[PDB]
């Protein structure tokens, strides 16, 4: 954010595919998650869970 | 760094019988990020690149026969060969890649087990052509012996040598499953001419008592 | 059941594990049950007498 | 793998399954008794 | 699987830089693959050097060598290379380039998004022998391991040829232009304190044929282009 450029490492912006009301369609949604609630999947530091 | 202990370091197995290799890790290999246990088994056949055997504890590789099969939960892992064949001779490594760095095991050398055979010992004194070069090397050759363990001691006028003999061992022969060892002792010119009697004494399981073969310099 | 079997854990989902079968240790020997021949023959003879 | 009833009683099987994350499938394998699997088609390769 | 054909300079001087390259055929270097380098010191177990991810530029290295190793990839040429600076004698080994299939292969127009094949290092290169030595290429010296009464046991006489002070590996030794193969043992070479190599090529033959059959050993050293034919006969008791 603008203030980040100026404890902003405590949160991350995570975008993931979420199933819509239709089981055959997905929508790329986004959310903000605290770093305490997500762990990395790989060692590349791009994909979390 | 995860330390990966492989037991046994040598596994002599006769074809037709099962074989088992155990591999332990100082830490749990269960990856916390994605829940996969990252342990692989590889077989490096003599004089060839390593090849995959087992992926992630139990998932067999592609083209690997049914006899090979791994197991283990998070720290004790076992590779079992249901029916060892003559083509399974090689070195087996257990590799972990859960934590950086990836660490391989010591390596289990699977070989063919046969009856104990005593070595045949020969001595080759250095030649005159090597005599002209200012250095001399005497080799004591052990041929077709099993087990591979064999103690070669060089005595010079009944005086033991140390730090002057280098030993070379061939790989297990594919026909008779016997090893061949050669220990060479290299000395200068004052050192060669300062002593007369030269012998190599061999100790082996197949020999009741140590066998010493000697030659006297200046004599046939 | 003569033979030892090896288990395998497969992650079904969140906190769910599916214990499958990995392999069989050693040569495969079929399971069986042993019943004494004399005792069973006597028991069957007695129940046959009652049914008669 | 039998030495040679109990020879055909079991089958190697490889399949795909959901992981802990419901968007990735992992290729796993297991041993199944032939009494627990029914062939899908007549070619004798796919079971359920 | 993928064919990995690697090349490079197998002879580097101490404190120089070792540069090896591995080429990928039958596949794409851009993907969910970890392109790995693994070395085996002579006589020791395998050791992991590092890897470079296929998609991103994320590279991981052995902590013991993290300050010297640099692995780079060239997607245009479908190749990835290893650079190791300030090499020492401890860096002599055989270097293999491998590929580890990652666990998040991208799936297209399927029910799932990702796919984990449960595969490790499925592709391996043929390996490149790397020797870190300052010694210059030198020709081998062939000496006759002449048979004698001391080398006879039950009517079987042992003879051979001793090849010493050559660099670098390898040397091919045959007998009678390959006619004699039975009983031939070519021991692995050894490294002395002088930085050279030596090995013994012996053969067991019946004693009665010592004076009738001519025994000659052909020693070839390709790096120095040296061919030596040495005849082995029983020592003359003059
Ligand atoms: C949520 O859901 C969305 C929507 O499904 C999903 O987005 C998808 O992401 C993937 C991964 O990025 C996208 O896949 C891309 O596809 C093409 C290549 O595939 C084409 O060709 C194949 C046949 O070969 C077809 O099957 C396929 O349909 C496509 O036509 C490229 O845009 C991408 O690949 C390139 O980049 C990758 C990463 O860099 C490389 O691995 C790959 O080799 C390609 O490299 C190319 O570009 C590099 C530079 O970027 C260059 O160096 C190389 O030389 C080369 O030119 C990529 O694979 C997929 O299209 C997306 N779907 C949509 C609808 O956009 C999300 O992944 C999913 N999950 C999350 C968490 O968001
Ligand atoms: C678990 O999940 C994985 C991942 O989904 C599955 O692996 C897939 O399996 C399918 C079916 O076997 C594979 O599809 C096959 O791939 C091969 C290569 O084909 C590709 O390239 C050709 C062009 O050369 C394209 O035409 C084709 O669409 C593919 O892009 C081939 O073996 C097959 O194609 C050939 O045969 C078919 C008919 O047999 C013809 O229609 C084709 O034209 C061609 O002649 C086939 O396409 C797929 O590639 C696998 N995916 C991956 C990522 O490897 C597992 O099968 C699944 N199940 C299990 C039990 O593991
Ligand atoms: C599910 O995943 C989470 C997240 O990865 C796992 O939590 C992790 O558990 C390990 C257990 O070894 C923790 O490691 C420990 O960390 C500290 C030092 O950092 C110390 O207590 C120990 O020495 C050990 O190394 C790890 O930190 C922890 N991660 C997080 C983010 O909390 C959890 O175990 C997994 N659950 C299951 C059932 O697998
Ligand atoms: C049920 O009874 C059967 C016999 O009807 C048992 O099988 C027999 O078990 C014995 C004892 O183990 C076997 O003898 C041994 O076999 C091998 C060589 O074949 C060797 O270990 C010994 O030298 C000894 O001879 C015998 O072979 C085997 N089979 C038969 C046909 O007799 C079975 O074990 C019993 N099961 C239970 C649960 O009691
Ligand atoms: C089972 O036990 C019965 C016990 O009655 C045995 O019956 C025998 O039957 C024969 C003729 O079939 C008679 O001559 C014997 O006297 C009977 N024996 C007794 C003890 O009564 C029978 O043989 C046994 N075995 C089988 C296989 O049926
Ligand atoms: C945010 O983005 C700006 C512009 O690219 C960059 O200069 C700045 O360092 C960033 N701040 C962070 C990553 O905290
Ligand atoms: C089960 O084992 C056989 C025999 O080695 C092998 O060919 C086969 O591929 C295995 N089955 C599967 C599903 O991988």
């Amino acid at each position: 954010s603008s203030s980040h450029t100026n404890a902003m490492q405590e949160m991350k912006n995570c975008s993931f595919n979420m199933t819509t009301e239709l089981r055959d369609k997905k929508k790329k949604v986004s959310a903000l998650f605290y770093k305490l609630d997500i762990v990395p999947l790989n060692k590349n530091g791009r994909q979390y869970r | 760094d995860i330390v990966m202990t492989q037991t046994p370091l040598s596994l002599p197995v006769t074809p037709g019988e099962p074989a088992s290799i155990s591999c332990r890790s100082s830490q749990s290999l269960l990856d916390s990020g994605d829940g996969n246990t990252y342990l692989d088994w590889y077989l490096q056949k003599p004089g060839q690149s390593p090849q995959p055997l087992i992926y992630e504890v139990s998932n067999r590789a592609s083209g690997v026969p049914d006899r090979f099969s791994g197991s283990g939960s998070d720290t004790d892992f076992t590779l079992r060969i249901r029916k060892v064949e003559a083509e399974d001779v090689g070195v087996y490594y257990c590799m972990q890649y859960t934590h950086i760095p990836w660490t391989f095991g010591q390596g289990t050398k699977v070989e063919i087990k046969r009856t104990v055979a005593a070595p045949s010992v020969f001595i080759f004194p250095p030649s005159d052509e090597q005599l002209k070069s200012g250095t001399a090397s005497v080799v004591c050759l052990l041929n077709n012996f099993y087990p591979r363990e064999a103690k070669v001691q060089w005595k010079v006028d009944n005086a033991l040598q140390s730090g002057n003999s280098q030993e070379s061992v061939t790989e297990q022969d594919s026909k008779d499953s016997t090893y061949s060892l050669s220990s060479t002792l290299t000395l200068s010119k004052a050192d060669y001419e300062k002593h007369k009697v030269y012998a190599c004494e061999v100790t082996h399981q197949g020999l009741s008592s140590p066998v010493t073969k000697s030659f006297n310099r200046g004599e046939c | 059941r003569p033979n030892n079997m090896t288990r395998k854990s497969i992650r079904i989902g969140p906190g769910q594990t599916f214990y499958a079968l990995n392999d069989i240790i050693g040569d495969i020997r079929q399971p069986h049950c042993n019943i004494s021949k004399e005792k069973w023959n006597n028991t069957l003879h007695r129940v046959w007498k009652k049914l008669v | 793998s039998s030495s040679h009833i109990a020879m055909q009683e079991m089958k190697n099987c490889s399949f795909n399954m959901t992981t802990e994350l419901r968007d990735k499938k992992k290729k796993v394998s297991a041993l199944f008794y032939k009494l627990d699997i029914v062939p899908l088609n007549k070619n004798g390769r796919q079971y359920r | 699987q993928v064919q990995l054909q690697q090349w490079g300079e197998g002879l580097v001087k101490p404190s120089e830089t070792l540069s090896l390259t591995c080429a990928v055929y039958g596949g794409s270097i851009s993907g969910d693959y970890y392109w790995t380098w693994i070395r085996q010191p002579p006589g020791m177990g395998l050791e992991w050097i590092g890897y470079i991810y296929g998609d991103t530029a994320s590279t991981n290295y052995n902590p013991s060598l993290k300050n010297r190793v640099t692995i780079s990839k060239d997607t245009s040429k479908n190749q990835f290379s290893l650079k190791l600076d300030s090499v020492t004698a401890a860096d002599t080994a055989v270097y293999y380039c491998a590929r580890e299939c990652g666990g998040q292969q991208v799936l297209h127009d399927d029910d799932y998004d990702f796919y984990d094949p449960t595969i490790g290092l499925d592709s391996w290169g043929q390996g490149v022998v790397v020797t870190v030595s300052s010694a210059s290429t030198k020709g081998p010296s062939v000496f006759p391991l002449a048979p004698s009464s001391k080398s006879t046991s039950g009517g079987t006489a042992a003879l051979g040829c001793l090849v010493k002070d050559y660099f670098p590996e390898p040397v091919t030794v045959s007998w009678n232009s390959g006619a004699l193969t039975s009983g031939v043992h070519t021991f692995p070479a050894v490294l002395q304190s002088s930085g050279l190599y030596s090995l013994s090529s012996v053969v067991t033959v019946p004693s009665s044929s010592l004076g009738t059959q001519t025994y000659i050993c052909n020693v070839n050293h390709k790096p120095s282009n040296t061919k030596v034919d040495k005849k082995v006969e029983p020592k003359s008791c003059d």
